[PDB]
């Protein structure tokens, strides 16, 4: 009911104000039952259409968006959906920079145990918050701590005990957005991105360390990409040169129960 | 389109004027 | 927790040109250069290449080096404060005729190829780009004070002045000023080509330093000084 | 009392019998974010998401008296100091709130700074020249004092919720409207008064 | 909190959204600052929003002003 | 039936010999399917030998085997479609591992190994690995990604997924861990294991067939000697040990509180805690950019 | 006291011009160029990018010409691309036009050694280390390498050990000419550098560490 909501039954409605409630309800909603951790996912859609539509308020929104966004929401196959509502919510131009360096910050540190699939969202879309937002750029990178080969001796020193002091002020668990000190934490997260071991994933990592030309990246390119479709992006490739072989050698492919491929598995 | 597009782009943007002692062209 | 620039982007300094005068800048005068043309075909008069040409002339060969302004230019171009926009050149001919060389032109690194741009240069009076964008070297109108900065500072290389650093020199000069050097392309001669202009004349080693030599030794000091790098 | 509405990257001033539009500026490239006079209410002083801050005469578009870029970020508020008129207080994404002096138009005359967010509100306190309140998406409002070397606030206020506009209603009462609420500062006890909630969504102006 | 609302590409032509929608269409070759307002007010696009304003249905629907000109009665000095 | 038909004999024998290095993959990986725990030692005589023959017919017909191997992984893609678990067999986990024999893992782009590596990743993460042998399946598939990034040493996200969980599995919630998704809550080891008897972590392929304590202790033993590996290797140089190591830092606390006999997850809290304290984990700085000329 | 391949205990400042494109070719030996002789290294199969020797002149000039070799602290060596090791006698005086010194290159090469009636410039045997100093550190130029300050550099190295720099006098070419002998390669401005230049750059700053002046 919640996925045809916003457009086969609100549309039909004279007053669909009255789903508020029963909206409002869905996307508060709170169980022991992990299956229906995603029902508020589904119900901001729905929900959102009604703010639109008449001027109606959520209270306390952003906070209740920052709670939302958990490792399942990476998992969910309704992640694509959630982020296109996402970006229309951070392209707000009355949000603090602590509140998106919070969001930034917490979806890159989801990142870390997130699908390629995922990863291919998260980047395009940090990258459009950071460009939409410059003073985010801090967390990228920290002036203070580069060496520079003019700098004093005594420059070079106090640059050391800065070294020595340092400590990561972000917090995974405080709720709201505004207190969470990402904005003086570093996106250390986003620099693993860059080995991942798919190379149009790492690629895409790689542009963090590269100049912000570009204005924006457009999300729908990015969005909807599954485990299926990138496998299939593949399989399309022809083999025009045959692929490189190894020249080590092994006696045993598995070990025992002289060199073996896999220790550990046996036949 | 694709994401390998966008690799392409980035890989090559990289790699992307006379430099050293580079002499101008010969002709 | 001063904030960050907006754009970080790398942003290619500006090319600094005669017209902008506010800016801090370097500026190196080749005074008196050996460049004149003469029909065998034009050709950029040398001390080796035409000596009895030069006979006829009634000019002495020994002040008829072309090469000591071209590798003058060479080290000048090519030094880092050139690449940071913040150096300027100018070429006063021995006959009295001042060249503007436009920080962004590649002069050609072999010498023949060099004397068939001044013989072009000295007869066209300017010389365009390849992709007909600028005009890289432009002959200009004497005297050499009006194109220079509103607040400049004046310097001569003299072996009989004392020796100073160049990098002591150019921290104690003020900011909105600018630094001007008068290098003497010479192979030899009195060091009062520019006295007329200058307000003091300064040694930069105890011993004699060649003009290519000179100038990238008092340029390293600017970038030492101003942090070029 | 002709009043000057920011729209687009246009300002246009309406007169107040006519309630039609007199003037309009539209030189600005980009959205334009202020159009606050001077006391005077012969200058106007604008801001542009680029960050230059301009200065025209008002009822007069054609000519630019003055044009400062304030910073490389956007500049949202920009508001002539009420006490003195050479100065411009000039408010921006790059949270320092630059101090412009129309004579000196190459270097602020001050540079607070101290705000770890988005400034958006600049405020002058009645009698205090000195004082200059600003208040940031923190939820902290930063009192400042110019007198002193500045660029650090003597003290500040805790809002809790992200500082949209702060006003100052009397020369030692500021009321502060942030988030879903508007409350009453007095500097001499440094406290807030009172405190109205009434609203349901967060206070703009 | 929540609150929601520089080139473009026009018959093979760059155009900067910072100018006017009448003199940016300008630019493009054979269109005039009359032509251009002829466009603009056939379009029923309001001539003070910069080019960079235009949705996405206004440009379709200049595009076709200048591909179909005498179907929609443009005069002949004008072509 | 390689003697008998060498290049040299006759023309055309090159393509008969490439189909046929295509038609011995598929035998491999058939007999595998094959159940063999009579005759474990003879089917290793002739496992590792085909094995062998194979290695010789992939140097003279890569292409050959190439193209069978895609097919292959595009095979098993079809079939977890619609079987999930129940399609993937021990072939399959025998095909991955003659892939890294006959392939080069340690390369960004592949034809074979990373469409191989993707299909990895997403058993690691789609399978519920919500029973025993599932599990076990996983612990096998864990050790080949690894042997695949020996040398190149990339981050896979997956692999991170996989340990949180499994190690979650074993443990149930302890009501501080709600971050990390379990499949299944019927797993938990008993509280009266020893885990001082020597248990052999070594996993055999014919026993996930067959799948208790005693196994589900040995199936846990051989995912946390995995787990150090990468701790070890792959993630100590990745930037973010702190961040990546923190939640297994402390579902290994949990190991060790509730047994304290069980000493693995104390070697590797020392272990993790000797890293944490010599890496400098300094804010990053990356668009420093050389100046433009 | 003139600097000599055979005395290795004194502190000085070495150069190595590598990959030196210096040829002798016969139709009588001149030295090959860049544009002089196009058609000549065309049949010779050498691509004519690499046959400048007016950049190794250069060098030579501003290396020779530095207030540091007028002090005695400072001996060039030339590393041809060919494989020709060449000594250069720290008070020769080359000749400032480049055809007289194409000129005087051909005889080196060809009678492997310059007298004047001490050998100006010798041709002497590879490898370059046995001519190096017994302590010595060994440098390259590379761009890609972190950028460091020479004055601060020369400061903090030893002082009875010696300072080798190999110098690519290549218009173009991976940096790995000296990676043999070198134990590490440093970048000295951030900028792309010349030959001539960045070898000036070094000069000017062992001036400064060594108060040369």
């Amino acid at each position: 009911i919640l996925l045809i909501l916003h457009k086969r039954i609100i549309p039909h409605f004279h007053t669909p104000t009255k789903l508020m409630d029963f909206l409002t309800d869905s996307y508060n909603l709170q169980s022991s039952n992990k299956n229906a951790g995603v029902v508020p996912i589904l119900a901001l859609n729905g929900l959102f259409e009604l703010m639109k539509r008449f001027n109606l308020e959520y209270p306390n929104f952003y906070m209740k968006l920052y709670q939302i966004i958990n490792p399942d929401l990476m998992h969910v196959k309704y992640r694509a959906r959630f982020f296109r509502l996402m970006d229309v919510f951070l392209s707000s131009t009355h949000l603090s920079a602590h509140l998106v360096a919070s969001f930034i910050k917490k979806l890159a540190r989801l990142t870390l145990e997130s699908p390629p699939s995922a990863i291919v969202t998260v980047i395009p879309f940090i990258y459009n918050l950071i460009r939409k937002h410059p003073n985010c750029m801090i967390m990228l990178h920290n002036p203070a701590f580069i060496s520079n080969p003019f700098q004093t001796p005594d420059q070079v020193a106090n640059l050391k005990t800065l070294k020595e002091n340092y400590v990561d002020p972000f917090d995974v668990h405080e709720s709201d957005p505004e207190l969470t000190h990402a904005l003086d934490s570093s996106l250390w997260e986003l620099a693993s991105l860059m080995e991942h071991y798919h190379p149009n994933v790492a690629t895409l990592a790689k542009i963090f360390a590269q100049p912000f030309k570009k204005l924006s990246y457009n999300m729908e390119d990015f969005l909807d990409w599954n485990y299926d479709s990138l496998l299939n992006a593949e399989s399309s490739r022809k083999l025009k040169t045959l692929p490189t072989l190894e020249f080590e050698a092994f006696t045993n492919v598995f070990d025992n129960e002289g060199n073996v491929y896999l220790p550990g598995v046996a036949w | 389109r694709t994401l390998r597009f966008y690799t392409s782009k980035i890989d090559q943007q990289e790699n992307k004027r006379f430099k050293g002692d580079d002499d101008i062209p010969y002709k | 927790q001063k904030a960050l620039p907006a754009s970080l982007v790398p942003q290619a300094p500006p090319v600094l040109t005669s017209k902008d005068k506010i800016t801090k800048r370097m500026i190196v005068v080749l005074a008196m250069a050996s460049l004149e043309t003469h029909k065998i075909k034009y050709v950029l008069l040398n001390c080796d290449d035409h000596q009895g040409l030069l006979k006829k002339m009634g000019r002495d060969i020994s002040e008829a080096r072309p090469d000591i302004t071209h590798q003058c230019l060479l080290t000048l171009l090519d030094s880092p404060i050139n690449k940071a926009g913040k150096l300027q050149v100018y070429i006063q001919t021995s006959r009295g005729i001042l060249i503007e060389v436009n920080p962004t032109v590649r002069i050609p690194r072999t010498f023949k190829r060099f004397s068939g741009l001044m013989v072009q240069l000295l007869h066209k009076l300017s010389i365009r780009s390849v992709n007909s964008e600028e005009k890289l070297l432009k002959v200009i109108k004497n005297p050499i004070t009006d194109h220079l900065p509103t607040k400049c500072r004046k310097v001569t290389l003299s072996f009989d002045a004392p020796v100073i650093r160049v990098q002591d020199y150019i921290e104690k000069l003020d900011d909105d000023e600018s630094i001007c050097v008068f290098v003497g392309a010479m192979a030899r001669g009195k060091d009062n080509f520019a006295d007329e202009y200058v307000d003091e004349k300064v040694g930069l080693s105890n011993y004699p330093l060649s003009a290519s030599v000179a100038c990238s030794k008092f340029c390293h000091g600017a970038e030492d000084a101003w942090n070029i790098l | 009392h002709d009043f000057a509405v920011t729209s687009s990257t246009r300002v246009q001033i309406f007169s107040s019998r006519t309630r039609q539009v007199i003037k309009t500026f539209s030189r600005f490239k980009d959205v334009v974010y202020s159009a606050s006079f001077r006391s005077d209410g012969k200058l106007l002083c604008a801001g542009d998401a680029t960050g230059l801050v301009s200065v025209y005469d008002s009822y007069n578009p054609r000519t630019i008296l003055l044009s400062i870029n304030a910073s490389t970020h956007p500049t949202h508020v920009t508001k002539f100091h009420t006490q003195d008129n050479k100065i411009l207080a000039t408010a921006s994404d790059d949270r320092v709130t630059r101090l412009w002096d129309i004579s000196n138009a190459y270097e602020p005359q001050l540079e607070l700074t101290g705000a770890t967010d988005y400034v958006r509100t600049l405020s002058f306190i009645p009698a205090a020249p000195h004082l200059v309140a600003t208040g940031s998406y923190d939820g902290l409002i930063r009192l400042y004092d110019t007198r002193s070397s500045g660029s650090t606030p003597i003290y500040s206020l805790n809002h809790d919720q992200p500082v949209e506009n702060v006003i100052a209603v009397s020369p030692t009462q500021i009321v502060s409207c942030g988030g879903n609420n508007f409350k009453v500062w007095d500097l001499t006890s440094n406290k807030k008064l009172y405190e109205r909630g009434n609203f349901n969504k967060a206070v703009t102006c | 909190s929540l609150v929601v609302q520089h080139i473009l590409r026009l018959l093979n032509t760059n155009v900067d959204g910072n100018i006017k929608i009448v003199y940016a269409l300008t630019t493009i070759k054979g269109v005039g600052r009359r032509y251009s307002n002829l466009v603009c007010k056939k379009a029923d696009v309001d001539l003070h929003k910069r080019a960079g304003e235009l949705t996405q249905e206004e440009l379709e629907r200049i595009v076709q002003i200048m591909q179909n000109p005498t179907h929609y009665k443009i005069p002949a000095w004008f072509l | 039936i390689i003697k008998a038909y060498q290049p040299k004999l006759a023309e055309g024998n090159k393509e008969k010999l490439g189909k046929f290095t295509a038609v011995l993959l598929r035998h491999i990986i058939f007999l595998s399917n094959q159940n063999y725990l009579k005759n474990v030692q003879s089917f290793k005589r002739t496992q590792n030998a085909l094995i062998s023959i194979l290695k010789s017919l992939s140097e003279k017909y890569n292409r050959e085997l190439s193209e069978e191997c895609r097919d292959y992984i595009n095979e098993m893609q079809a079939r977890y479609k619609k079987n999930h678990f129940d399609a993937l067999s021990n072939g399959d986990l025998v095909f991955f591992s003659i892939i890294g024999i006959l392939f080069s893992t340690s390369d960004q782009y592949h034809l074979v190994i990373t469409p191989a590596l993707i299909l990895m990743s997403q058993f690691l993460e789609q399978i519920k690995f919500n029973s025993l042998k599932r599990i076990a399946f996983g612990a096998v598939l864990v050790r080949i990604v690894s042997q695949y990034q020996r040398i190149s040493k990339r981050y896979i996200p997956e692999v991170v997924y996989f340990f949180q969980k499994i190690l979650l599995t074993f443990i149930v919630k302890p009501l501080d861990f709600e971050n990390i998704r379990l499949d299944s809550y019927e797993l938990g080891l008993p509280l009266d294991v020893d885990f001082t008897k020597k248990r052999s972590t070594i996993i055999p392929l014919h026993t996930l067939s067959t799948m208790p304590v005693d196994q589900c202790v040995s199936v846990l033993l051989n995912v946390m000697e995995s787990l150090d590996a990468t701790i070890s290797t792959v993630w100590k140089s990745l930037p973010a040990f702190n961040e990546i190591i923190l939640p297994i830092q402390q579902l290994l606390s949990a190991y060790t509180s509730k047994y304290s006999d069980f000493e693995k997850p104390r070697n590797i809290l020392n272990k993790v805690e000797k890293l944490t304290k010599f890496t400098e984990h300094i804010p990053l700085a990356l668009q420093n950019h050389k100046p433009v000329s």
